[PDB]
RNA sequence: UAAUUGCGAUAACGAACGAGACCUUAACCUACUAAAUAGUGGUGCUAGCAUUUGCUGGUUAUCCACUUCUUAGAGGGACUAUCGGUUUCAAGCCGAUGGAAGUUUGAGGCAAUAACAGGUCUGUGAUGCCCUUAGACGUUCUGGGCCGCACGCGCGCUACACUGACGGAGCCAGCGAGUCUAACCUUGGCCGAGAGGUCUUGGUAAUCUUGUGAAACUCCGUCGUGCUGGGGAUAGAGCAUUGUAAUUAUUGCUCUUCAACGAGGAAUUCCUAGUAAGCGCAAGUCAUCAGCUUGCGUUGAUUACGUCCCUGCCCUUUGUACACACC
């Protein structure tokens, strides 16, 4: 067997399961490297767990992530949390905390979203209205 | 029928599209001073029209007059390459 | 062999119980087993005016049936297996059993 | 600096913005103290982000957007009047080559530009309306840090979606030359003969 | 607004007048008693009544308290 | 033909049922008696049953042209 | 073009017919314990700090 | 990429079908100020005329010009597939036509005299100067003139 | 290193590969080209005109590559789009379904892409090795 | 206090309904039970590139292991917890910290007494009375009309453009529906520019349609401030579908014609966060027809966190010549 985790990120509806193990250390978004998730602005919000905690952690790692539902913009966020939660996870079972404990503050002082997924939801549309609030329109005259 | 408003006219301005040999060797001596250049550049200054700013634009890059920073489509950013 | 038992009741209590006497039936039968494989619950909307007439401020009404569906794979001699279904009904309880 | 290979090839310019020195796409974060007294901690900086897009919750609390970043409240007033509504990542390529020509014309860091911009523009008076009766009556009053702030948010991007309606120079240029004018001080961007006109009113009505 | 029911402030007097050599300041161990010493049909309630119980505690542990 | 069997059965705590003491009520005001008596007949039976409370609402024409409605009842009836 | 920076010390309460218009009193940087009450259009918070084209106000409530 | 300086030949607006043709933009555009032509026919009609769709109208010889006005006054010999056609089974001799700049309100009107000759419901809906195509005229098209 | 269709960007690929197939221009070419809108919301024939019967291969080259198996009706739903039915509201609609259906048959005769069983088109290894050595083309030409 | 919510005071004590409590739904669970009708990893067979270990795939009777993601059943969790202030210092309130969640956590369902001479006899084989009852106001057939247009209004949809239009590429959801004595949702192959037609297939359904490859979106290109390639009303010719039947065009398609509209006067509506707004999709009615509604998801702002000025609501005091009650 192999030393390897797995885990996941969310957002509105968007899951990715990231499966991290040992390994030289290939970064895949379902089935393509980290330099192909093409929005190519929120292309660097994905490298931002990477580029907070430097690349030479990421060296024997390798994680390979398979996101689903939700839109362009909410995959993206759910990859930067699995990535995350991944690296948070693997240092949990394997390595020390002196790692992890230096992962979560880096993280949780710059965007805490980055391991927790943000309760937003949804609110339901009512009835009387186009949304949740609006309302159509009242005449008189 | 009625307007409720004025509505006044614009001053019908007269965009050339083709160049000519006066228009060419213009735009030789004249990008540089320029500190930036766009299609917008080329249509606020001299009067070419917009197509031929971007090909005249594309042309001054393969002799090389201004220089790249971006190159997004619908905003094109160029600086004088000193 | 290789029956099914599929069990779509609305009443959710009624449907575990059946479900539950099911499962330790052939727990005490010593058989090897798919355990209860639980589906997604079917909501049924329907969406009204509460005014008979056309009247009044336009006020809806979704009324709504939650369809609970459950199956059990199991593997036993057909003696046994007509056993199952003479037993375990319950009200509202739809109980079926396919074979193969 | 130290260059590493791996599995998936990390390009370099990455590299650099990663470990050198935590920036924008291109521009750093530091040497950014703004000038202006009083809009201290309601203008931010220091809290560097790679992009205008997070997405954050700032709704939740009353002072709570003060704590956003000063380029994101620029793109989340950029996506405006109608059609624009959401599409914030236009909003986001729109301030990147806005951020590009403030680096081309005036070379100084284009976020140095805008928080010069924002504090220049800021109404510090303006006029609220006492009950009227017969006639309304306009008093001055003094305008609120936080105010200050987001009434200069709303004058530029307003005199930017105005420029760029109707004439062929594009949002990007037109949002520059107004924040360079702004930075400036010429009573020719729209947000600067706002500012004037609104405090020549709260002096003729004190 | 966080104002407690009568029916919630009830039943923590009733408990604090019956129990007091019971359970104590923290909370976890109080509803972990509080919901075998009193039937309370919902899970919400009985989070409520032991809070206002621990609450009363801590005002019973400085000084008396009327009622 | 075989597939369908009818079971008749004595209802359990029949002054506990609405629909029964409905019919009571309904029979009770055609046969002539008075609806105030026939009413406070049945709200009596129903908590001498062993309920915990009872209303019985008459609407319509009684007594008039124009319609009202009577509201008998008593114990106590929670409505949300 | 005089200018003075203030500094809220405690804020007072709302006032104005439609509630916009918050009273305050301030205490100024320059010419340090010397303090006036003024009015603030927009949200004004304590440890704000606000810059006025004139000093020589009392605030009286709208 | 490259830019030629300019020809003596080129010219303002032209003449082509006794129509007003519009030099100085795109020719693809430029014929669709002639009625009858629109933005597919053109686009189609200068495919087949092998000419570049990129060149300015204004800047056009002459071998050209005709031609292109030939694939219009007949559309059918130069392979168009006859559903591209304005006015095909025509109303009098079952052929494919493609009307043209002063024949496409010439076809209009006699149409249209037809029909009120005939004393059909559309002619007589013509003749009074309603809609026609069953749109409903209680709220709208108020002010028709 | 190992290379594939993932590992490089899509648009440039694409372009690669109608250029390629421009070079060579030897798949099919069906007859009514540079007449028809490849869409029924689409409006008026795509801008291009010297090709797009490559443009599309292409795309449809790599998609196959990424699924398993797709027919026609799967590539009306890709390449549809919204239609402006004037004053009524967008809808989505459906591509052409003849220029898709020619492109998978001209697709089929090079032997780029072949049929499968549960119905539909597969790519083969014939047919990946000519994606695959563009793909490798597709990152040595940064260099 | 959201609350006749509570502290308390007290000729009142003990009560009851309403509020709350309750129920449903959205959040958390790497803690329980499991799951080829949901998946994941490994092992087989196999495709390719590099070949040096690897990467990306396919595979139903190839098995093995597991339930993190996915579905449920049973549960746990949050009670404003801890801390710091403020209040006769009581109910409480404010800030920070921890937490998935600390605006009664969010949104609903239920919802008192008394009424309106509100609406509905055109939902009912629910109805009292009045009328009509064989040239019937019964029912049924045929053809029309409900759409008719000198005009006035209400809810809405497209827009007046470069934060754009158009063409290529890129490429992502969720709610949900579907055939029996019927003929439904349709995959795949073939023909046709298109609409659509034909040969089949799967599905009574977490299995098949369907990953509903949705649209706004991203990236390359064309145009270029011109009522212009903005906008697509009004017309003309033809091709198909539904239906016995489409003529006052049902709808879809192809070509042509290309009107007002240059941001809207007096006025007026909705809205405090995943909300407004932009964008589509499913269902309802349905043989055909959404510019409507009920919901769902995608992208996602600004600006207060207040007041009683306007329009109204609740309680107390007060004056009244008002009682179908300030109309
Ligand atoms: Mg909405
Ligand atoms: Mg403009
Ligand atoms: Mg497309
Ligand atoms: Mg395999
Ligand atoms: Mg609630
Ligand atoms: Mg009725
Ligand atoms: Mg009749
Ligand atoms: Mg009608
Ligand atoms: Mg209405
Ligand atoms: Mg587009
Ligand atoms: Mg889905
Ligand atoms: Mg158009
Ligand atoms: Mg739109
Ligand atoms: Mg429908
Ligand atoms: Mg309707
Ligand atoms: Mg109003
Ligand atoms: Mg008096
Ligand atoms: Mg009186
Ligand atoms: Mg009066």
């Amino acid at each position: 067997a192999v030393p390897s985790v797995q885990t996941f990120g969310k957002k509105k509806s968007a899951t990715a399961v990231a499966h991290v193990k040992a390994g030289k250390g290939l970064i895949k978004v379902n089935g393509s490297p980290i330099t192909l998730v093409e929005p190519e602005i929120l292309r660097f919000k994905v490298y931002e767990p990477l580029l907070l905690v430097g690349l030479d952690k990421f060296s024997n790692i390798d994680i390979r992530v398979r996101v689903t539902g939700g839109g362009h913009v909410s995959q993206v966020y759910a990859i930067r949390q699995a990535i995350a939660k991944g690296l948070v996870a693997y240092h949990q079972k394997y390595v020390d905390e002196q790692s992890k404990n230096e992962l979560k503050k880096a993280f949780t002082s710059y965007d805490r979203t980055l391991l927790i997924a943000d309760s937003r939801r949804p609110e339901p549309k009512k009835f009387g209205g186009k949304g949740a609030r609006s309302r159509f329109q009242k005449s008189y005259r | 029928k009625k307007k409720w408003s004025k509505k006044s006219m614009k001053d019908r301005a007269q965009h050339a599209v083709i160049l000519d040999q006066e228009k060419y060797d213009r735009i030789l001596k004249e990008v540089p001073t320029y500190r930036y250049v766009s299609v917008s550049v080329l249509v606020d200054r001299l009067k070419i029209g917009g197509s031929l700013a971007r090909i005249a634009l594309r042309h001054l890059e393969k002799e090389g007059i201004i220089k790249p920073i971006s190159k997004h489509s619908k905003q094109a950013i160029y600086t004088r390459a000193t | 062999i290789k029956i099914r038992i599929t069990l779509t009741s609305t009443k959710v209590k009624q449907l575990e119980n059946v479900s539950s006497n099911i499962v330790k039936n052939a727990e005490q039968h010593n058989l090897v087993k798919k355990g209860p494989v639980r589906l997604p619950t079917k909501v049924l909307k329907i969406s009204t005016r509460k005014t008979p007439n056309g009247e009044g401020s336009k006020t809806w009404e979704t009324y709504e049936m939650r369809i609970h569906k459950r199956y059990i794979d199991l593997e036993a001699p057909v003696q046994i297996v007509k056993r199952i279904t003479q037993i375990t009904i319950e009200p509202g309880v739809d109980v079926e059993v396919v074979v193969a | 600096f130290t260059p590493v290979v791996l599995a998936t090839p990390i390009p370099e310019e990455v590299q650099q913005a990663q470990t050198e020195i935590k920036l924008f796409n291109k521009w750093s974060f530091e040497e950014v103290e703004v000038k202006d007294a009083s809009l201290v901690d309601y203008v931010q900086v220091r809290q560097p982000i790679f992009v205008a897009h997070t997405a954050g919750r700032y709704a939740n609390k009353r002072f709570r957007k003060a704590q956003c970043p000063i380029i994101e409240r620029l793109t989340n007033s950029l996506m405006m009047n109608g059609r624009n509504n959401g599409k914030k990542l236009k909003a986001v390529r729109i301030i990147k080559h806005t951020l590009d020509i403030i680096n081309v014309l005036t070379d100084q860091n284009p976020i140095q530009v805008v928080v010069d911009a924002i504090t220049n523009t800021g109404p510090r008076e303006d006029t609220t309306r006492v009950g009227g009766g017969g006639a309304a009556r306009r008093q001055a009053v003094d305008v609120s840090p936080l105010r200050r702030v987001n009434q200069a948010i709303a004058l530029l991007t307003i005199g930017a979606r105005e420029a760029a309606f109707r004439n062929i120079k594009t949002i990007a240029e037109t949002l520059a030359e107004e924040l360079i004018n702004a930075a400036k001080g010429s009573s020719t961007s729209y947000a600067i003969k706002k500012k004037d006109e609104l405090e020549r009113v709260a002096k003729s009505n004190r | 607004g966080r104002v407690r029911t009568k029916t919630v402030k009830r039943a923590s007097k009733a408990l604090i007048e019956r129990y007091y050599p019971k359970l104590t300041l923290d909370f976890q161990t109080n509803k972990r008693l509080c919901d075998e010493i009193a039937t309370i049909q919902s899970k919400r309630l009985r989070n409520k009544i032991a809070g206002y119980t621990t609450h009363l505690m801590k005002r019973i542990q400085k000084g008396p308290v009327r009622g | 033909p075989g597939t369908i069997v009818l079971y008749a059965e004595r209802v359990q705590d029949r002054g506990l049922s609405a629909v029964a003491q409905a019919e009571s009520m309904k029979f009770k005001l055609l046969n002539g008696l008075a609806i105030r008596r026939a009413a406070y007949g049945v709200v009596r039976y129903v908590m001498e049953s062993g309920a915990k409370g009872c209303e019985v609402v008459v609407s319509g024409k009684l007594r008039a042209a124009r319609a009202k409605a009577m509201k008998f009842a008593d114990g106590f009836l929670i409505h949300s | 073009t005089p200018v003075t920076l203030a500094k809220v010390i405690k804020v007072l309460g709302r006032t104005g017919s439609r509630g916009g218009v918050t009273q305050v009193r301030v205490e100024f940087l320059e010419d340090t314990s010397r303090t006036i009450v003024r009015n603030v259009k927009g949200p004004v918070r304590e440890n704000d700090i606000l810059v006025l084209m004139e000093s020589e106000r009392e605030a009286r409530r709208l | 990429s490259l830019v030629v300086q300019e020809q003596g030949s080129f010219q303002h607006i032209l003449r082509l079908l006794n129509t007003n043709v519009d030099g100085n933009i795109k020719i693809v555009y430029a014929l669709t100020t002639i009625k009858g032509v629109g933005r597919r026919y053109s686009n189609l009609v200068c495919k087949k005329a092998d000419v570049d769709l990129h060149k300015r109208a204004g800047e056009l010889t002459q071998e050209e010009l005709e031609r292109i006005v030939q694939i219009m006054q007949n559309p059918t010999h130069y392979k168009i597939p006859a559903w591209f056609l304005n006015r095909q089974n025509d109303i009098t001799d079952g052929k494919d036509y493609h009307t043209l700049a002063n024949n496409v309100e010439s076809k209009l009107r006699d149409d249209l005299e037809r029909l009120k000759k005939i004393r059909a419901h559309r002619g007589i809906r013509h003749f009074w100067g309603l809609r026609v195509r069953g749109q409903h005229t209680k709220t709208t098209g108020r002010r028709r003139a | 290193p190992g290379v594939s269709v993932r590992d490089v960007a899509a648009q440039d690929f694409i372009n690669a590969y109608a250029s390629f197939l421009q070079r060579q221009g030897k798949l099919e070419v069906p007859g009514y080209v540079d007449i028809v809108k490849t869409s029924s919301g689409n409006e008026m024939p795509p801008q291009d005109a010297e090709g797009w019967f490559y443009k599309r291969a292409a795309s449809v080259a790599r998609h196959i590559y990424m699924r398993k198996q797709v027919g026609v009706g799967k590539l009306n739903k890709l390449y549809g789009g919204a239609k402006s039915r004037g004053v009524r509201p967008y809808k989505h609609i459906d591509a052409s379904g003849s220029i898709n259906r020619k492109v998978l048959q001209a697709l089929e005769k090079i032997g780029i892409v072949e049929i499968s069983p549960k119905g539909g088109r597969r790519i083969s290894e014939n047919g990946q090795r000519d994606l695959d050595r563009i793909a490798a083309q597709t990152l040595e030409e940064d260099e």
